[PDB]
């Protein structure tokens, strides 16, 4: 039995109605269960056997079955509904769930670049950090350039949870280079693409 | 039902972990014919969630006689048992792999035929970390600066977690402490930043307070403009 959910992510305004779908690869009767997981919390049961609300779950949640196609509908969406929704059939979970967040005002990141410290450099390794601050939506693209050469495979990034008051995100990307490589080049730049930007923003320094 | 779990476990690859889950006052059911509480037929399930990923079912035990069902992905290195006198289930997972790093959950199943595999109650989770790395405190480096950004780079520590405050907790507006990333070295790194008025950079002192409990490492790093 294969279980698939869609969409993988969605943004909704407070008060909206949204629908999440769970498709099962064969008829399983009504045996689909739904779980909600708020950020940093354990999952809890939301709906069981396609359409039964778990104890204490609000009536604005509705589960439905059409054959092998199961839906979770959330009416009058509230901030407490943010998190990930998972569907389950017997021992099978989908890959990935459906991440729900709130639709904030579209806002481009404020971008900052930080050179490695001389103290770190003594260790043989250099970290360059690019900060993307207080942006919405969560999707953003960071491209590192070193003397205009596109970097690939030597960065990692991390994103905050959605802010409770302004619905924005922040992102931090670290480019990791050897000291030997760091000292062979002059211009270090992070180029940022985001829906709130008409053209990419580049912050740079010269070593 | 209330489910209580054992604490964080840090293990080397190839080692074994025993995670405990207790369901106080929930194993038994009142039976009028016996005029007493007797062991029920509930299932205790074990699941996990790796960082950033979805849920994975590992197995269950039926508490009546200890019958079990296991995921075939773990056959040969998993045992689930229950002790009815302490109302506890044990997950024993052997030959641990780095990708067994996850939060492990026990979950309660009333085992009602009309509601298959309903996991109606969940434990808080147990962090299980599997790595070749040894406990190591972080190195803390400055991220030096209308609005300016500054921060601290908390690099090369093991295991999680690290906490960060600013100015001993007196500075909270504009602070973002990011999720750690697991580097290819097997060591973690995270950054914490704060945005402040540019006009304050030469007059107000900014200190990131880094705490790494597993190594008893505390660092108060002054972040000055370069």
């Amino acid at each position: 039995i294969q279980v698939t959910q869609s969409p993988s992510s969605l943004s909704a305004s407070i008060g909206d109605t949204i629908t999440v779908a769970c498709e099962v690869s064969q008829d399983v009767g009504w045996a689909v269960n739904w779980y909600h997981q708020r950020p940093g919390r354990p999952p809890y049961n939301l709906i069981y056997t396609a359409h039964n609300l778990a104890p204490g779950v609000a009536s604005r949640f509705r589960g439905s079955r059409v054959g092998t196609y199961f839906t979770l509908t959330i009416n009058n969406l509230l901030p407490e509904d943010v998190g990930t929704y998972y569907c389950q059939v017997f021992d099978s979970f989908a890959p990935g769930g459906t991440r729900v967040d709130l639709r904030g005002t579209v806002a481009a990141p404020s971008v900052f670049i930080f050179p490695p410290s001389d103290e770190q450099l003594k260790s043989g390794t250099a970290s360059v950090v690019c900060l993307l601050n207080n942006f919405y939506p969560r999707e953003a693209k960071v491209q590192w350039k070193v003397d205009n050469a596109l970097q690939s495979g030597n960065s990692q990034e991390s994103v905050t949870e959605q802010d409770s008051k302004d619905s924005t995100y922040s992102l931090s990307s670290t480019l990791t280079l050897s000291k030997a490589d760091y000292e062979k080049h002059k211009v270090y730049a992070c180029e940022v693409t985001h829906q709130g930007l008409s053209s990419p923003v580049t912050k740079s320094f010269n070593r | 039902v209330r489910l209580d779990q054992s604490g964080t476990a840090v293990k080397k690859p190839g080692a074994s972990v025993r995670v405990s889950c207790r369901a106080p006052d929930s194993f038994t059911v009142y039976r009028p014919r016996l005029s007493a509480y007797f062991i029920g037929e509930f299932n205790i399930h074990w699941l996990r969630q790796a960082p950033g990923q979805g849920l994975e079912w590992l197995g269950f035990v039926n508490i009546f006689r200890g019958a079990v069902k296991y995921s075939s992905r773990f056959q040969g290195r998993i045992t689930i048992t229950r002790d009815t006198s302490s109302e506890t289930s044990y997950l024993d997972l052997g030959a641990l792999k780095a990708d067994d790093t996850a939060t492990y959950y026990c979950a309660w199943d009333k085992n009602v035929d009309d509601n298959p595999w309903r996991l109606d109650s969940w434990g808080q989770g147990t962090l299980v970390i599997v790595s070749s790395a040894s406990t190591k405190g972080p190195s803390v480096f400055p991220l030096a600066p209308g609005t300016a950004a500054l921060g601290c780079l908390v690099k090369d520590y093991f295991p999680e977690p690290v906490t960060v405050s600013w100015n001993s907790g007196a500075l909270t507006s504009g602070v973002h402490t990011f999720p750690a990333v697991l580097q290819s070295s097997g060591l973690y790194s995270l950054s914490s930043v704060v945005t402040v008025p540019s006009s304050s950079l030469g007059t107000q002192t900014y200190i990131c307070n880094v705490n790494h409990k597993p190594s008893n490492t505390k660092v108060d790093k002054r972040v000055e403009p370069k």
